[PDB]
């Protein structure tokens, strides 16, 4: 099975920093983009940042300049460092990856279990 | 019963992965070293494989009920689809490497609706009988694939119709796909039947057998006496042999091209495949082109 | 070559006037005493008649170039249509008694467009290669019939799929139609293969032969030795004969129903037509129902 | 051939009367509705009146009460009696008919040649 295992997150004061990490494991033929999404209760899931396999990064408007996404291709791991956190960043953060199971088959989006990030004031 | 193929020119036959006329014979790019099409799969003794139907009226079609969020699939005749017997209901589209645009109609109601299908999201689980509605309002529909476009994910990917979609799993085996088809080697490459597919590009959809071959084989059910069927591609007006081919029991044809600029792709499509005899799988073919 | 019909159940076969699965066997209303369908026409020795194509991928389809005013038709492969060789290009829809809604796509462009066809105006002249564009912008399109609705003219007319359109003439002979098919007499009624057609009603589209029969006959080209072919409609699971039928050389089937509420319409569609022997055209059939 | 032949029309003073008639000939199986249309300079062709084979009549708003449409099924002829003509009635008037060539064939719209009606 494809498995996404995330770690990090937790409680931080407003203005503080936090780091997220996510590892992709299992039998797979190819991995394309890896990214981070977030969803607060009652709201819809939204993009935070993605990074392609070449290293090209895209960020959401609300987090550009504050968050940093990184990736280690040899370990199939994506990282998110979040700086200058404010209470509107409180959400469940989800790891995301587009993985090709076999050479004959197209890509599929896989998701991690979810890690809570809470920014108090 | 003696094995036969239909006595009809290729140009009058249909693709088996979409209801499109055949316009050329093709071979795969060098970086395509196996295919796993789920439609257009039939054995030489007439066993349907994958989600392949007998008739083109079932090909690249969907049926199901939307609730605004998901479309719960059935088979095309409305009977329930039972998961874990195949990757999808019979006839469900198998075009990987693109977005689908399915024309949805309804029995007893006016109008048609374009249904846009991303095959990558976690909601795309046809092997469990459910796909995202993506704005299709509540109701029972029948849909047929109408045109395709570059895939939404990964963003910027080219269309790649040599692939099939992921039918909704994290383990390949979970979807019970028809097995892959490989070129046998020793200069033999797989032969594909091409159709022009509408959409914002020069899209060519390959399949392993014309749909009319499939309904013929399913009806004849001729025992596969040999390891391979030696075929001639014949011009019906002159009777001249334009090249030797081998059809293998799993339901695919091969040839030795001796060139991608001079081979089967350059053959005319007004020809007929004629069974000659059963041969060994080690039978060495004469090259088609120069 | 001994005459044969495909060894496939009707429920897995397709209509020959639109790409729709067969859902029932039917007979015509009593006030319908002949039909002149131009699609689904094939003789028993494999001669295509009317606008009938070999493959379902050509059925109820149009191709042509719009200039904003008219769509100038071609054959589906882009070849010019030759007027006064047939009533329309091969595969052109032949559904009278309704408005057509044709899903138009293009090679090399995105999007689909609903093309609404009234078959009554004087601009509807498919036999001369031209029909009204009715708002379809300039371009080359391929269209397939998607759904139907009550005819726009005469206003308030019911849908009547037993008719064919007027292909654009003031004299019958000018359009070179395929000839009409008549019930042969002595209690024999014509047998039709029904398909559910989407649209704002319970539309049932009749045809004379499943499309897979047509490509089978066109490929077999079996000499029609007798005046009529005696058929059995056989349940494939038990092998039991559910009723005798006659196929006539012109390419249609008949039966003696002995009832429209208890006859061929009540037969299951999972059965197979099997050729038994050549009989006289006056061979008197046993009635299907009671 | 199926043909629609119109007769009548011409010039009249405002307030005057005119009759138009249209005969359908040729080999045909049935005629459904028959009607009259007109097109005035600068405008598009528009409906004046139709009459079904049962005799049901529909009129345009602009001519209701002044024009009368009639039909003789035995001769397959449709008639338009135009009374109280005013200058807005000046147009080319067309006969129209939905005809079935044969019992197996759907309807087609046929038109007359067009006859000028001028109200001075
Ligand atoms: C025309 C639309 O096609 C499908 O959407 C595809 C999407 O189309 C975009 C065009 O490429 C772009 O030039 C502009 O017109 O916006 C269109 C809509 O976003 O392109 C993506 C790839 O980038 C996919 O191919 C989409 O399938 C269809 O889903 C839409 O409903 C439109 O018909
Ligand atoms: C929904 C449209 O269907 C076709 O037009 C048909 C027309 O539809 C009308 C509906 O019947 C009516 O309820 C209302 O919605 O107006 C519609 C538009 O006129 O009905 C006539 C018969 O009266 C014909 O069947 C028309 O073909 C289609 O052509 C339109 O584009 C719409 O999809």
């Amino acid at each position: 099975q494809v498995q996404l295992q995330e770690s990090g997150g937790g409680l931080v004061q407003a203005g503080g920093s936090l780091r997220l990490s996510c590892a992709a494991s299992g039998r797979m033929f190819s991995i394309n983009s890896m990214g981070w999404y977030r969803q607060a209760p009652g709201k819809e899931r939204e993009l935070v940042a993605t990074i392609s396999e070449a290293g090209t990064t895209t960020y959401a408007d609300s987090v550009r300049g504050r968050f940093t996404i990184a990736r280690d291709n040899a370990k199939n791991t994506v990282y998110l460092q979040m700086n200058s956190l404010n209470p509107e960043d409180t959400a469940v953060y989800y790891c995301n990856a587009y993985i090709q199971l076999d050479s004959t088959i197209w890509f599929r989006a896989y998701w991690g279990q979810g890690t809570q990030v809470t920014v108090s004031s | 019963r003696p094995f036969t193929l239909p006595n009809l020119p290729l140009s009058s036959l249909s693709n088996s992965r979409a209801p499109l006329p055949i316009s050329s014979i093709g071979i795969s790019p060098d970086n395509v070293q196996s295919v796993q099409f789920q439609n257009g799969r039939c054995t030489l003794d007439g066993r349907l494989v994958g989600t392949t139907p007998v008739s083109l009226s079932h090909v690249a079609k969907i049926r199901g009920t939307s609730n605004g969020t998901v479309i719960n699939l059935t088979e095309l005749d409305g009977t329930p689809f039972h998961p874990f017997e195949g990757p999808a209901p019979i006839g469900f589209p198998d075009l990987g490497g693109c977005d689908w645009h399915i024309n949805m109609t309804q029995f007893g109601h006016s109008s048609q609706t374009q249904y846009d299908v991303d095959t990558t999201p976690d909601t795309f689980v046809p092997h469990l009988g459910s796909i995202q509605a993506n704005g299709i309002g509540s109701g029972n529909y029948v849909g047929v694939l109408s045109w395709i476009s570059p895939p939404s994910h990964p963003s910027g990917s080219q269309v790649d119709l040599w692939k099939i979609p992921n039918y909704g799993s994290s383990i390949t085996e979970a979807t019970h796909l028809a097995p892959s088809v490989y070129p046998p080697g020793f200069g033999e490459v797989l032969v594909f039947f091409m159709s022009k597919m509408p959409g914002p590009g020069a899209y060519n959809l390959p399949c392993l057998l014309p749909q009319e071959y499939i309904s013929h084989l399913a009806s004849e059910q001729a025992p596969t006496v040999g390891e391979a069927a030696l075929l001639h591609y014949v011009d019906p007006d002159t009777g001249r042999n334009l090249g030797e081919f081998k059809a293998y029991p799993d339901g695919f044809l091969t040839c030795v091209p001796n060139g991608a600029s001079s081979g089967p792709q350059q053959l005319p499509i007004n020809g007929v495949f004629v069974f000659v005899s059963w041969v060994s799988r080690f039978y060495q073919l004469k090259p088609v082109g120069t």
